[PDB]
């Protein structure tokens, strides 16, 4: 399963 | 043996021709089994893999939601780094991302993955602690800075340790009679003369799975690294794959050469010789 | 910035014999950035119904993709892959050699 949407670069 | 699951995401600019794309693959070992695409007419997550096709809504749900709010923060990610290199709203680039998770035998984390390029080099990565980071550049410490400040390096440990294990696990189970399953090569050796004084003996590997194998000629016993033409793995399409490995040999000592084959799905190593 | 143009290999799934159906690969690897195109040529001409693998990449960053359709060859079919990128000045043809 994809990991949790992080932040920006 | 051991497995490795892996995502890997593209995001790529197109001035002139709409927002940037962002396409996400996900893989257990050498198999894919999802795939998400921002310019897919409804962008979802999808199963690629007959062994995800049982996950319930719930999951592809969410997978999906966090693919869409990747696709801003990628965007958003894209202005930032041409920001950071002073660079024109004409030219396309490209983030790239891969991360994932090893674990051995018994399922135990072996390391984690993640690791960021931008236009194909390396930009910024997690090192093996998950918990610092290594950044390529003077941009890269200002993705750094605000990583730091964001505690990503927390939240991305936290996965790798936790969910990209345990899911890992339950696609392993799920999975298991193919990716718990190691299909040997079938080999042959072919004979392909040059002239009147050499050939080319040409050892064929077929039908593996996983991809890693390990081919090679010997000439008396003597590894021919140097002399050998060895062929990029590449994917037969049904899972499985193919490679070969060429030398080129004088006429009449052909019986002087062996191939030699290692994979997983082997019982023991093969020698292999020209049976003319 | 840096760019690296595709490899190509053209080849059967399974081992190749006229009359059997098979599938044809253009397997294209190595390249950066990730736009290329991609056509099977049945003597010379475009091949309808082409599928391809979804963009994936490499450890050293470069993209790889499979084309592929199911065909069956003959003795007087001629198949090849064309590649359209970047860094090629002109389509590059790779002909299906058989042996
Ligand atoms: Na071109």
């Amino acid at each position: 399963t994809v990991r949790a949407s992080g932040h920006s670069y | 043996g051991s497995h490795s699951m892996r995502y890997f995401y593209t995001a790529m600019s197109r001035p002139g021709r709409g927002e940037p794309r962002f396409i996400a693959v996900g893989y257990v070992d050498d198999t894919q089994f999802v795939r998400f695409d921002s310019d897919a007419a409804s962008p979802r997550m999808a199963p690629r893999a007959p062994w995800i096709e049982q996950e319930g809504p719930e999951y592809w749900d969410r997978n999906t939601q966090i693919s869409k709010t990747n696709t801003q923060t990628y965007r958003e990610s894209l202005r930032n780094l041409r920001g950071y290199y002073n660079q024109s709203e004409a030219g396309s680039h490209i983030i790239q991302r891969m991360y994932g998770c090893d674990v051995g035998p018994d399922g135990r984390l072996l390391r984690g993955y993640d690791q960021s390029a931008y236009d194909g080099k390396d930009y910024i990565a997690l090192n093996e602690d998950l918990s610092s980071w290594t950044a390529a550049d003077t941009a890269a410490q200002i993705t750094q800075r605000k990583w730091e400040a964001a505690r990503e390096a927390e939240q991305l440990r936290a996965y790798l340790e936790g969910l990209c294990v345990e899911w890992l696990r339950r696609y392993l189970e799920n999975g298991k009679e193919t990716l718990q399953r190691a299909d040997p090569p079938k080999t042959h050796v072919t004979h392909h003369p040059i002239s009147d004084h050499e050939a080319t003996l040409r050892c064929w590997a077929l039908g593996f799975y996983p991809a890693e194998i390990t081919l090679t000629w010997q000439r008396d016993g003597e590894d021919q690294t140097q002399d050998t033409e060895l062929v990029e793995t590449r994917p037969a399409g049904d899972r499985t794959f193919q490679k070969w490995a060429a030398v080129v040999v004088p006429s009449g000592e052909e019986q002087r050469y062996t191939c030699h084959v290692q994979h997983e799905g082997l019982p023991k190593p093969l020698t292999l010789r020209w049976e003319p | 910035m840096i760019q690296r143009t595709p490899k190509i290999q053209v080849y059967s799934r399974h081992p190749a014999e006229n009359g059997k159906s098979n599938f044809l690969n253009c397997y294209v690897s190595g390249f950066h950035p990730s736009d290329i195109e991609v056509d099977l040529l049945k003597n010379g001409e475009r091949i309808e119904k082409v599928e391809h693998s979804d963009l994936s990449f490499s450890k050293d960053w470069s993209f790889y993709l499979l084309y592929y359709t199911e065909f069956t060859p003959t003795e007087k079919d001629e198949y090849a892959c064309r590649v359209n990128h970047v860094t090629l000045s002109q389509p590059k043809i790779v002909k299906w050699d058989r042996d």
